[PDB]
């Protein structure tokens, strides 16, 4: 499974740029695809989303109107046409694989995105801590606070934990507040109730360090938390 | 000799399932009845739970 | 030929000895032991959900052990994983053979099986890194149609077949580790025991055989029916099981008594049973019929508690969830109904 | 309705995509003609499938003739009893029934007191008067025709049919086999039996199958409109 | 005598109408009432509109049902000679219901005949295997085609007074050449050609396929000619007397009207022969039908 984003580079402001994502190794037409920004030395930020079969397209209200996301399910290719490129649109644009059925793990595969450089209501996810130094072996509890109850009426709590290692695309750890992702070892665990959340890492290692983002998936736009960086 | 192996293994099977310690039908029926009363409250089909505990309801839309 | 005839004389002696031994065990019927028991009332189950989307006759369904997902197989070549609480479809698996007669959800939920007239138990990986459901294995050792398959684990699956044999398989190997070669008619149903060490198998020789999965032997044999046993289901104890036959009677047998305990028959019923299940306590015996409706039997008094009548064609499959919450009932009218 | 979550909505959308694909697959399979190919063990079904379309299980034989997709399901490799799986083909368009009519004198391999044509007659009686094919029409094929017209020059039909009062020419014995097979129909007003002789023909058997299937599709179209 | 809504159209309160038209309209009303009541009740509750052709037959049923429930208004008009005693916009919608349900019944007879044509002579067509959600789309679009041609009566002045008698009839003998009389001629002649071509081609195909020997095909080839001759003997005697009216309009103008009295008495008795098709279409289209 590979998501290889293309495009980017230096774009002078007011000019368009089409960000292509050549998907490979998975059934691309079945996945709802997202674009997620990451401004330099800042947090993750969701940009656009297109559904499986292109039937439902959401954007961030920052990019609502200026950006258009599109698919080519034969070519296995996701596009993002970015008209009127402002100077806050300079970021690394990750393209995210996500599928939605009962028990699916959306946001589970991220591409190594393109660094695009430009010259010059929402559920607020508040991670109050921002840097936690821990030695390998300590039991960390990274917390996250929501501005709205992510517990929906059906029973599950749409809270998504990510790990962005340095020099790496973000990787889903915990999907829907308690469920570990597929490649994730049984050392991360999620717990919480409605608004107050915590990711308890047990027996930390050297690769478990990095930035840790919580994300809501209850309501669009999908707001991320400001990431809790972990060092040694 | 054409099907003596089939018939002799049928005799062997009738010999081995004759040599099982059976339980009297009263104890078997009483153990099924004791399982039925020991789990009757944990049965949402003979005791129809009200709709707040039932995941199968009627939809507005 | 003296030897074959004197050994079938020994076989008839063994049948007479087994018959008189289980008659010596028969002292008091279950219907006269549970005569003091207050019967369950008029069971009124409404169709809560109806699952639309199959185009042909549904031949099998199987509940997931999470009691929310169920797979259903129909002969439009489609294996559909349904979400029952939301009614919506989780997967549609197009089958390589349209003639599917059985389906089985894995208790992990990672896999699903299907099989039928192609004599192949295709096993489908539901949870792939890709978003498609792909075939993980095709078990191609049976010579008759597959009538029932049942997952023991992620890697073990026992498959009934119309070649008069059951077979315990290994999925990563692809070959049958065990073959159960005792039936003389087409084996039409399986039911694993809850501890998964035993399984019963009803066949078209009107006999249900209790097998041992590990030892590979026929432990007990249960002959109480007159016609072909189409359906079988273990009691939730694991010490009894009911059989649905084309005799239009359901019979509950016991493993420890090695005999029939009850007969769930009605004189106004002439068509056979296609499907048999129990509720979570084993008090209710859900039985699907060819008179287009399920019947709810009191499984301790043989009095028909309720009737699940919503199907325009023959009820072909029914399962009660593992928490006993619902009864899905699929049928030849291309719909599954969830009852509660 | 906004009672669903952001993931419940996308799961409902995925289910509607699944619904769209299921409807398109059902519409694709509705155009295809399903044919249950039956017959005895030595009845010449493989000759039929190799001159019409130009391991275990059942075998489907897809072929296209005059912009119809046909699907011929050979079930000869099911040694299990037909009662437990013949309802799978309830709703098949027609039943191709091949009979090697040169096997009137030949006897079986498993029972040498019953001749093969009377076994094909009992199979035709079980299939035609079945409760699942009360209105499924039968395209009956009498296959080995030139071998039959040689073998009746070498051996009479009285070996097969004792009540026969005709001679050993081809047309008498062939019409007698055809009528003795069509007298096994006990419906006669609900299902039709279409009969053909298929020895060495060039694209004529599949033309007969297309014409009989067209008559079946006309009758089912008229039943879909109530007429 | 003469009357001018916008042109001179001789209208007549003839005394044979009050004798013979309320009995035949009462017979058509109660016979069509039992027929379309059983038909719409079955099509709504006993068997749903499962097929495409059952949808088209249900639309024929609701068309001639709307016609027969409009019919006792016209019967209570026919108790009078031509006095409409029920307002002005009720008679305008009454003439709308009559004309629209008569043309909608004709359009749905024609679409059932074309559906049978494609089911017989083109049996491997995509139009035979069309779903319910496009059969209902086709039926509602045909309802739109009918209503869009008949709302021009809806924009009329409703009752037109004679000399004190308040007439309300949308078939006035006017030389202006309104869309209603041309729509009468077209709604016969184009569906006559389509129904006769489809029925003759169905009979020719079911004879060329040598499949008329079946026990139920030779019932259907009679009950297709039956619906063709029912259409003809119900709609042709109105159209030939309307062509007599047009002949008298081309040969006579609007000068002497006392031959128009006999011609219009015949025209309104044959207009009762129009509504007896709405009476007959239940038994002939559904109670003659198997699978019902
Ligand atoms: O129903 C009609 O078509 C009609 C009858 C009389 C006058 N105008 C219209």
């Amino acid at each position: 499974v590979q998501l290889v984003e293309s495009g980017g580079g230096l774009v002078q402001p007011g000019g368009s740029r089409k960000l292509s994502c050549s998907a490979s190794g998975f059934a691309f037409s079945s996945f709802g695809m997202h674009w997620v920004r990451q401004a330099p030395e800042k947090g993750l930020e969701w940009v656009a989303y297109i559904s499986s079969g292109s039937g439902t397209i959401y954007y961030a209200d920052t990019v609502k109107g200026r950006f258009t996301i599109s698919r080519d399910d034969p070519k296995n290719t996701l596009f993002l046409q970015m008209t009127s490129l402002r100077s806050e649109d300079t970021a690394m644009y990750y393209c995210v694989r996500s599928i939605y059925y009962y028990g699916s793990s959306p946001f589970d595969f991220w591409g190594q995105g393109t660094t695009l450089t430009v010259s010059s209501s929402d559920i607020v996810m508040t991670q109050a801590t921002s840097s936690v130094p821990v030695t390998p072996g300590e039991s960390v509890s990274i917390s996250c606070r929501s501005s709205k109850s992510l517990l929906h009426s059906n029973g599950n709590t749409y809270l998504y934990w990510f790990l962005q290692r340095p020099g790496q695309s973000p990787q889903l750890l915990i999907y829907r507040m308690s469920n570990l992702a597929s490649g994730v070892p049984d050392r991360f665990s999620g717990s919480g109730s409605g608004t107050a959340f915590t990711l308890t890492i047990s027996r930390l290692e050297a690769e478990d360090v990095g930035v840790y983002y919580c994300m809501q998936h209850l309501e669009y736009p999908l707001t991320f938390g400001a990431g809790t960086k972990l060092e040694l | 000799t054409a099907s003596i192996a089939q018939a002799r293994k049928l005799v062997e099977q009738l010999k081995m399932e004759a040599n099982i310690d059976r339980i009297k039908v009263s104890k078997a029926a009483a153990d099924l009845m004791a399982y039925c009363e020991a789990h009757a409250k944990e049965d949402p089909l003979l005791t129809p739970v009200p709709a707040s505990e039932n995941p199968f309801r009627e939809k507005k839309f | 030929q003296s030897e074959l005839d004197q050994l079938r004389q020994e076989a008839e002696q063994l049948k007479n000895q087994i018959r008189d031994a289980r008659k010596a065990c028969a002292d008091a019927t279950l219907s006269q032991i549970t005569n003091n028991i207050d019967p369950v009332g008029r069971i009124q189950m409404r169709t809560r959900r109806t699952l639309r989307g199959h185009l042909a006759k549904i031949y099998a369904m199987h509940w997931g052990t999470d009691s929310r997902l169920l797979v259903s197989a129909s002969q439009d070549g489609k294996l559909i994983i349904w979400d029952s609480y939301t009614t919506n479809k989780v997967h549609a698996i197009p089958l390589r053979s349209s003639w599917v007669m059985t389906c089985a959800y894995a208790p992990s939920g990672n896999y699903v099986a299907c099989g039928g007239l192609d004599n192949i138990c295709s096993i489908y990986n539901l949870k792939t890194r890709e978003g498609n459901v792909r075939v993980s294995r095709e078990l191609a050792g049976h010579t008759g149609y597959l009538s029932c398959c049942r997952f023991l684990d992620d890697n073990q699956i026992v498959t009934s077949s119309g070649d008069t044999t059951c077979a315990l398989w290994d999925i990563e190997t692809g070959q049958q580790t065990t073959t159960f070669t005792g039936h003389t008619g087409d084996v039409m149903s399986l039911s694993l025991a809850p501890d998964t060490r035993l399984f019963v198998s009803g066949a078209c020789d009107a006999s249900a055989k209790l097998w041992d999965v590990r030892e590979g032997m026929c432990r007990q044999t249960f002959t109480g029916h007159e016609s072909d046993i189409n359906a079988i289901c273990f009691f939730p104890n694991g010490n009894a099981f009911a059989t649905g036959s084309d005799d239009a009677t359901c019979r509950l047998f016991d493993l420890r008594a090695d005999q029939e305990l009850m007969t769930y028959s009605h004189d106004n019923i002439i068509c056979g049973i296609t499907s048999v299940s129990f509720s979570k306590s084993g008090r209710l015996l859900l039985a699907g019929y060819d008179d287009f409706n399920c019947n709810v039997w009191d499984a301790l008094k043989a009095d028909r508690a309720g009737v699940l009548a919503g199907h325009d064609n023959r009820v072909s499959c029914l399962g009660v969830t593992d928490d006993g919450m619902a009864v899905a009932t699929g049928s030849w009218d291309s719909f599954l109904k969830i009852w509660n | 309705g906004c009672t669903l979550s952001a993931e419940d909505k996308a799961a409902v959308e995925r289910s509607k995509m699944i619904d769209r694909n299921l409807r398109e697959d059902g519409e694709k399979a509705a155009r295809e003609v399903k044919l249950l190919l039956l017959g005895a063990g030595e009845s010449g079904k493989n000759t039929i499938v190799k001159q019409m379309k130009i391991t275990t299980g059942i075998v489907e034989t897809h072929f296209t003739f005059k912009d119809l997709h046909f699907k011929m399901f050979d079930v000869g490799a099911q040694r299990s009893e037909r009662k437990k799986w013949i309802h799978c083909f309830e709703g098949v368009t027609a039943i191709i029934f091949c009979v090697a009519l040169s096997d009137y004198d030949l006897v079986l391999a498993e029972d040498e007191e019953m001749n093969r044509m009377h076994a094909s007659m009992k199979l035709f009686d079980s299939i035609c008067n079945n409760k699942w094919f009360t209105d499924t029409s039968i395209i009956l094929f009498l296959n080995k025709k030139d071998l039959f017209e040689e073998k009746i020059k070498k051996s009479p039909l009285t070996i097969c049919y004792p009540e026969y009062a005709g001679s050993n020419t081809y047309e008498e014995a062939a019409a007698y086999i055809q009528c003795q097979f069509e007298d096994l129909n006990k419906r006669k007003d609900t299902k039709e039996i279409y009969t053909h002789f298929t020895c060495s023909t060039d694209t004529k058997n599949v033309q007969f199958v297309f014409d009989a299937v067209t008559d079946v599709i006309i009758k089912n179209n008229l039943k879909d409109c109530g007429l | 005598f003469l009357e001018i809504d916008k042109k001179n159209c001789c209208v007549f309160r003839d005394d044979f109408i009050v004798k013979v038209l309320p009995p035949v309209l009462g017979l058509e009303f109660i016979f069509g009432l039992l027929g379309n009541g059983l038909a719409l009740w079955i099509f709504c509750f006993h068997l749903k509109s499962w097929k495409s052709s059952r949808i088209f037959l249900f639309n024929l049923a609701v068309a001639d049902f709307l016609l027969i429930i409009c019919l006792p208004f016209l019967m209570d008009n026919y108790v009078r000679r031509w006095d409409w005693k029920f307002g002005d916009i009720p008679c305008r919608l009454m003439l709308f219901m009559l004309a629209m349900n008569r043309q909608g019944s004709i359009i749905f007879l024609t679409v059932v005949a074309v559906d049978r044509y494609f089911r017989v002579v083109h049996p491997h067509h995509a139009l035979n295997k069309i779903s319910n959600r496009t059969a209902a789309i086709i039926s509602c679009l045909l309802w739109g085609i009918t209503i869009g041609l008949t709302v021009h009566l809806l924009k009329k002045k409703m009752p037109i007074q004679n000399g004190g008698a308040n007439l309300c009839s949308s078939f006035s003998i006017c030389h202006t050449f309104q869309w209603h009389e041309a729509m009468f001629l077209l709604e016969f002649f184009l569906p006559l050609g389509i129904i006769l071509f489809c029925s003759a081609r169905i009979i020719w195909s079911l004879r060329q396929r040598q499949m008329d020997r079946h026990a139920k095909i030779k019932r259907a080839i009679t009950f297709i000619m039956v619906v063709a001759i029912v259409f003809v003997i119900c709609f042709l005697p109105s159209v030939v007397v309307r062509i007599r009216i047009f002949w008298l309009l081309h040969t006579s103008g609007t000068q002497n009207c006392e031959v128009y009295r006999s011609v219009d008495l015949a025209f309104f008795i044959t207009l009762s022969f129009t509504y007896m098709n709405s009476m007959l279409d239940p038994v002939v289209y559904y109670f003659s039908s198997p699978s019902f």
